[PDB]
């Protein structure tokens, strides 16, 4: 209901201004020794200077949309600057697709009983996959952490066994161990997984954000399928992160790349351990949601990821790891019934908020991003979508993602600085001159004399 | 927009690691420069000149072990020019354990003049096989009954040591020596109270060295039943001073305890005077009693700290993996210290004692919090000086102590607590305490939090200031966007005045901002600003660099052009940039 005017000499101009801005487009509208900037006002000021209701121009930013989980696919908006478009994404939550379980499992010591009641369930574990969809595969893989001192006792007899010394059937630490590449035979998990031996260390904090990286890192070693997408992470206590290296003089960053040997992290002593965020980011581009199954009293250390890496889960694992199998099952139903909804990296001219309606009985508005809990298989939930532009953009694009999936929405964003008048016809005969009629005024193609040709 | 990066300079030498550049400090006409070693290369510092554009390795002068993590600790002390380097990577077995702990250098007036040297935390090995030796004193002052509770001490260590691989022998000492029973002797019975039944109290002087020098070599002989292969440990016990003097070198590769009890111990002078007896550290192995009967509350205290470790105390405390000196004192961190709950070291002037102080109380939650990996002086002349440690890793969050210098003759108190909110974030990983309008009172204290992630900014840097209670969040450095794993905050410094204007300004490292990047955030009235006004990406001063502002260092330069000179850090990279009125 206010517009701040300046440069305007054109319809064009008069928009750019500002999202208040109208133009009125009567001919003959001007006095003599009147400019035509009075035409570009107000909606009431242009009718208390006579203008007609129709020949006010007005643009309003608009949105054109065009069985999915995600609709629509393709949507363009046509912004003028300082006004939003809202168009409404709906998700119908599908049926699952196959899921890939990777199963990566802390071998320090105090995980003796775990590995023994792990090394039996390869067979449970493919039953409970296919018991929430089709097709199923399960992997595994090992850590414990960095082989430098103090992360390890460095020397050379507690190096052959790590463990304390009454075990006798230990192997020397290390970062991480590729054993299974993702498959549906249980009997390969049995005897693989059944070849590993309990290992040890020295300090609590173990290694095991070394070990996810190199998963996420090396898709075609792990064996993932464009499907599902679970990495469980069973430990009992805490993690180290960047910055820890130091203490083994390890300052070299984590470069997020994959750097398996011969099914081994070697190189692990080279780079630092990865931040959480840089871990985050490299799961949530891969699509891997990981599941830690963590023991009670490490259980709300971990559940502060999930507030950092969106598609995150944590169950309660029991000391001997007994409960893994409804662990995974309870983790799958928490992790598919949240829905994000957010877009990749945006030019600042632009800014898009959510609205989340959603069948919980809940609902957000204003948010940088779209977010419903409670969300059930074939019950369709609600995300208007409103983008802003400052100013006249030029031609751009952005994609919307529902976190977890491939399924996009591509904006096109245009903009809406033109008035769209009307046509010179039946004014012919034209300003006396020349030149053509555009919004009412004349624009004199280039030259004779006059602003009225 | 002071510092001119058209006449940025670069140093590197030819063989220079990846992490030349890891620490950078300004001392007159030159840059030193930490270099930790990467692979199998160990550490060293650099000098590098500001006439003639070169970096040389500086040989460390009656040093006797140099790791990769020489050049991890680099601090100098603004009021005497002092530099203190630190190479936490002193490694060592005991038995099947390996210990870790720093060796720090103290050059108090350049890196060319004298150097003093010390082991801040070091903890001694004690193996599984122990010889040791009880050292009495039976001089003419013990009363009857002050002289059999320094046999009944004997006695007690000797029992509740009596199923280890500990083996005894004690030596009686006034004007003379006695062995009162050799290790031979303790193997063939094993009971105390019949090895010194045959004990006459001499009832002599107090000949402190010569008993020393006796025991070192009249006692720890192999046909006496002394075995080679164990630890050797000596326990001195005396109620005086020695009345003779001159040197104990032969016994100076023995482990020696001493005791001092009573009466002629009572002034701080005397105390003094049973050092040259111990070894060092003497806060720990030089115990003052008051009194006779306690020596049965010593009985803990000297065989508890007297092989498989699952469980450490200073064994593991990676002392010296920071430092900062201010008016003379030094403090360095120990991260490793009761399992890696942390704290930091209190060193006395000449590096030769020290006293630790970490959290209190040692509760579960302090555990792997890593206490002292950052330690930054707040002094002030009217209001108490303060120290704040970071515990980058506390409950995975991170979390920042401040405690308060020893007041008249009281000690080290904790006096605030500041959370991090985030995991991972790594909230108390960089320090940093700032006199803005340098009035003597530090009244800001900047928390690095260089691993925060979100909202398309990598890294966080938050302003606190001194008000009556504590210190309170007033503000937060804002760095550009477009960068979340960018670790603004990972290096922080103050770099005086740059622009002439008379209020001290900061500089914030950015190192993984693409290849790096260096923000300059100016003083104002009332504190710091906001936003920055100048960023330097290190791609405009080297095309190849990478990890530019990794480390930061300004000071007024007293030769040369400009206001001030700003060193900072890139891999295997140094950067030289002056600061003018006018660029
Ligand atoms: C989107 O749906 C919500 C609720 O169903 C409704 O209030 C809103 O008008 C819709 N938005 C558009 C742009 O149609
Ligand atoms: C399991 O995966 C293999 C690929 O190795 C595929 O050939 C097979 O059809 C799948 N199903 C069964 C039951 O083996
Ligand atoms: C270094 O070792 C030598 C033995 O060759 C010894 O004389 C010297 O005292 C040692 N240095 C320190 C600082 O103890
Ligand atoms: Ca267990
Ligand atoms: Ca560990
Ligand atoms: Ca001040
Ligand atoms: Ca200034
Ligand atoms: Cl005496
Ligand atoms: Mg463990
Ligand atoms: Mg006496």
């Amino acid at each position: 209901q206010e517009c701040t005017k300046f440069k305007v000499s054109s319809c064009r101009e008069c928009i750019e201004s500002g999202p208040g801005c109208t133009w009125c487009q009567k001919l003959n509208f001007t006095g003599p020794g009147d400019p035509d900037s009075i035409r570009c006002d107000t909606r009431p000021q242009l009718l208390m200077r006579g203008c007609a209701a129709d020949d006010i121009m007005d643009p309003t930013s608009l949105a054109e949309t065009q069985q999915k989980q995600l609709s629509p696919q393709k949507v363009t908006l046509y912004l003028r600057p300082g006004q939003a478009a809202a168009f409404n994404v709906t998700f119908r939550r599908a049926k699952g697709y196959p899921i890939d379980l990777y199963y990566l499992m802390d071998l320090s010591y105090s995980m003796l009983d775990d590995l023994r009641n792990v090394k039996k369930l390869g067979g449970d574990l493919l039953r409970a996959l296919n018991e929430i969809t089709e097709s199923g595969r399960i992997g595994f893989g090992s850590f414990v952490d960095k082989t430098v001192l103090p992360f390890v006792n460095t020397h050379p007899d507690k190096l052959r066994n790590p463990c304390p010394n009454k075990e006798k059937e230990c192997q020397p630490p290390f970062a991480f161990r590729h054993v299974l590449k993702l498959t549906n035979n249980s009997n390969q998990f049995q005897t693989e997984v059944g070849k590993q031996l309990i290992s040890g260390n020295l300090d609590a904090p173990e290694g095991g954000l070394d070990a996810m990286m190199q998963v996420a890192a090396c898709p075609e070693e792990i064996g993932w399928r464009k499907v599902t997408r679970l990495l469980v992470f069973a430990t009992d206590d805490g993690f180290h992160f960047a910055g820890d290296g130091k203490l083994g003089a390890i300052l070299t960053p984590n470069d997020g790349r994959c750097h398996l040997e011969d099914n081994l992290y070697k190189r692990s002593n080279e780079f630092d351990y990865p931040s959480v965020g840089q871990l985050a980011h490299k799961l949530a581009e891969n699509n891997i949601q990981p599941i830690f199954a963590v023991t009670s009293r490490m259980v709300k250390t971990y559940e502060k990821l999930t507030e950092i890496i969106p598609k995150s889960a944590v169950g309660e694992l029991s000391e001997d790891s007994s409960n893994v199998v409804q662990l995974i099952k309870n983790a799958y139903n928490k992790l598919s019934s949240r829905v994000f909804l957010d877009h990749n990296a945006l030019p600042d001219t632009l800014k898009v908020t959510y609205d989340s309606f959603c069948s919980n009985g809940v609902t957000h508005r204003n948010q940088p991003r779209g977010d419903c809990d409670g969300v059930q298989i074939n019950v369709p939930i609600t995300f208007q979508v409103k983008v802003t532009a400052t100013e006249c953009i030029q031609e751009q694009s952005f994609v919307i993602r529902a976190l977890g999936f491939t399924d996009i929405v591509t904006v096109q964003v245009l903009p809406q600085c033109e008035c769209r008048c009307r046509d010179q016809s039946r004014d012919r005969s034209l300003c006396h001159g020349k030149g053509f009629l555009e919004c009412g005024i004349c624009r004199c193609d280039t030259g004779y004399i006059g602003k009225n040709c | 927009y002071n510092l001119d990066v058209r006449g940025a300079r670069s140093f590197s030498p030819p063989r220079a690691g990846r992490h030349f550049g890891y620490r950078v400090l300004q001392v007159g006409n030159g840059v030193i420069v930490g270099a930790p070693g990467e692979g199998n290369s160990t550490g060293s510092l650099y000098q590098c000149q500001s006439g003639t554009g070169h970096c040389l390795p500086v040989t460390l002068r009656g040093s006797n072990y140099t790791s990769k993590y020489l050049g991890m600790t680099l601090a100098t002390d603004p009021t005497d020019g002092s530099i203190l380097a630190c190479d936490p990577g002193l490694s060592r077995t005991c038995d099947q354990n390996t210990y870790l702990s720093g060796l720090c250098y103290l050059f108090r007036q350049n890196l060319q003049g004298p150097m003093l040297q010390g082991r801040p935390g070091f903890q001694e090995c004690i193996k599984g096989n122990v010889d040791l030796v009880f050292l009495f004193d039976g001089s003419m002052s013990l009363q009857p009954d002050e002289f059999q509770k320094i046999l009944d001490f004997m006695k007690d260590v000797m029992k509740k040591l009596s199923n280890t691989s500990y083996q005894f022998a004690a030596v009686q000492f006034s004007t003379s020596y006695k062995t009162e029973f050799d290790f031979s002797d303790y193997v063939k019975w094993k009971d105390p109270d019949a090895l010194l039944k045959h004990v006459k109290h001499m009832l002599l002087l107090t000949n402190t060295f010569g008993a020393i020098n006796y025991v070192a070599t009249e006692v720890f002989r192999e046909e006496l039943g002394a075995r080679p292969d164990a630890t050797k440990v000596l326990i001195i016990i005396t109620d005086g001073e020695a009345t003779d003097s001159g040197n104990i070198d032969a016994a100076k590769d023995i482990i020696r305890y001493i005791i001092g009890i009573g009466k002629h111990f009572q002034t701080k002078e005397s105390q003094e005077t049973l050092h040259k007896f111990a070894s060092k550290p003497a806060s720990e192995f030089v115990k003052i009693l008051d009194t006779f009967e306690k020596l049965k509350d010593l009985f803990t205290e000297l065989q508890k700290k007297i092989q498989d470790l699952t469980s450490f105390n200073m064994e593991l405390s990676s002392s010296g993996i920071s430092a900062d000196l201010s008016r003379g004192h030094a403090v360095v961190g120990a991260v490793g210290a009761k399992d890696w709950a942390g704290g930091f070291l209190d060193l006395k002037a000449d590096l030769q004692d020290d006293t630790f102080i970490g959290n209190e109380p040692l509760t579960p939650e302090v555990r792997a919090g890593y206490l002292g990996y950052t330690v930054t002086w707040l002094p002030s002349r009217q209001k108490t000086s303060l120290l704040a440690s970071g515990a980058p890793r506390y409950q995975h969050m991170g979390r920042v102590l401040l405690f308060q210098e020893p007041q008249g003759g009281g000690h080290w108190s904790q006096v605030q607590t500041i959370h991090g909110t985030q995991i991972g974030s790594y909230f108390g990983g960089e320090l940093c305490g700032v006199d803005v309008d340098q009035d003597g009172e530090t009244e800001l204290l900047l928390i690095g939090a260089p691993l925060f992630y979100g909202e398309q900014r990598g890294g966080r840097v938050f302003i606190y200031q001194r008000r009556q209670l504590g210190f309170e969040e007033v503000s937060e450095l804002q760095g550009d966007p477009g960068y979340p794993l960018g670790r603004f905050g990972e290096a922080i410094t103050a770099l005086t005045d740059i622009n002439g204007d008379g209020l001290v300004d900061v500089a914030v490292g950015a190192p993984l901002e693409e290849q790096g990047a260096v923000y300059i955030f100016n003083g104002r009235h009332g504190g710091l600003s906001p936003q920055p006004s100048q960023r330097i990406e290190g791609t405009q001063v080297l095309s190849g660099i990478q990890w530019f502002g990794r480390s930061i260092h300004g000071v007024k330069d007293l030769e040369g052009d400009g206001l001030a000179d700003v060193a900072v850090g890139a891999e295997s990279q140094m950067i030289v940039l002056s600061s003018r009125p006018v660029v």
